[PDB]
């Protein structure tokens, strides 16, 4: 269905074959593709975003207006910031695949399923040390 | 099977000013708030309709 | 994470150096173990309670 991730891309889920090994040149490529198709599409929707906003600001006589034409903007400026943030994790998911350092979990040395990567590309560590993280995180937070 | 209570009727999330609006189902947040701001500040005319 | 291997009535739960996850928890549950060798040093880390 043409709004997932491996949609952006003409690309179709993997079938990881009998006797194949890990990592191997098609699924590098595989993702590759993926991330950058992700990355070109953000930067692309990012352009549109700035000209819009440069085409509608202007000076709004009544300040019950002002707001509601700047309440718009304060929504799209965040979902703008976040996925800068993003980028930033893509452009880092780009130099682990092309070190070939891809598909492993960082906290401990088991390798992350295909099926989580091909759900969040972007995947850093393997569930359990994911969730453990992000209570840590959540309680060193709120 | 797991709901404990019900709202009582529609109009209990707004005061009486705003409940006053007609469509305010279709109203924009602020121009509900400005429309019974000057509401409430209507002057009494000769002869009430 | 294991410090030691983690092994009880002849079998080793968790080898030594991996994290112990969900599985290993339940493995040890279910297992009924209650008992479990260490060594001095891993309890001289530790902060006496009385
Ligand atoms: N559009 C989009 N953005 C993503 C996606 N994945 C991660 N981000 C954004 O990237 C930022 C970095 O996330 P991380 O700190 O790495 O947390 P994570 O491991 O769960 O991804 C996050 O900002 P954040 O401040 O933590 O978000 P929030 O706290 O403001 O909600 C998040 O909003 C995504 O799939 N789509
Ligand atoms: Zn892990």
């Amino acid at each position: 269905s043409s709004l997932s991730i491996l949609a952006i891309a003409g690309v179709e889920p993997y079938q990881e074959k009998p006797g194949e090994e890990y990592m191997n040149e098609a699924q590098l490529a595989h993702f590759r593709r993926i991330l950058e198709a992700w990355r070109n599409q953000l930067r692309d929707e990012v352009d549109r975003t700035v000209t819009h906003m440069q085409d509608e600001a202007a000076n709004f006589p009544d300040p019950v207006d002002r707001a509601a034409q700047e309440e718009e903007f304060s929504l799209e400026l965040r979902n703008r910031d976040r996925e800068r943030k993003l980028i930033k994790k893509i452009e880092k998911t780009l130099k682990k695949v092309e070190d070939e350092d891809f598909g492993y979990c960082e906290s401990c040395g088991v390798e992350i399923g295909i099926r989580r990567l091909e759900a969040r590309p972007t995947a850093d560590l393997c569930i359990d040390c994911k969730t453990l993280a992000e209570i840590r995180e959540k309680q060193m937070a709120g | 099977d797991q709901v404990d209570y019900m709202d009582v009727s529609t109009q209990q999330v707004v005061s009486v000013g705003a409940s006053l609006i007609p469509f305010l189902e279709h109203d924009d947040a602020n121009r509900a708030l400005m429309g019974a701001n000057m509401q409430r500040q209507a002057v009494p005319t000769l002869r009430a309709d | 994470t294991a410090s030691f291997d983690i092994e009880a009535n002849g079998k080793v739960y968790v080898e030594k150096g991996r994290r112990i996850t969900a599985r290993h928890i339940r493995q040890l549950e279910k297992d009924d173990v209650k008992l479990i060798e260490v060594p001095v040093e891993y309890i001289a880390g530790k902060v006496v309670a009385k």
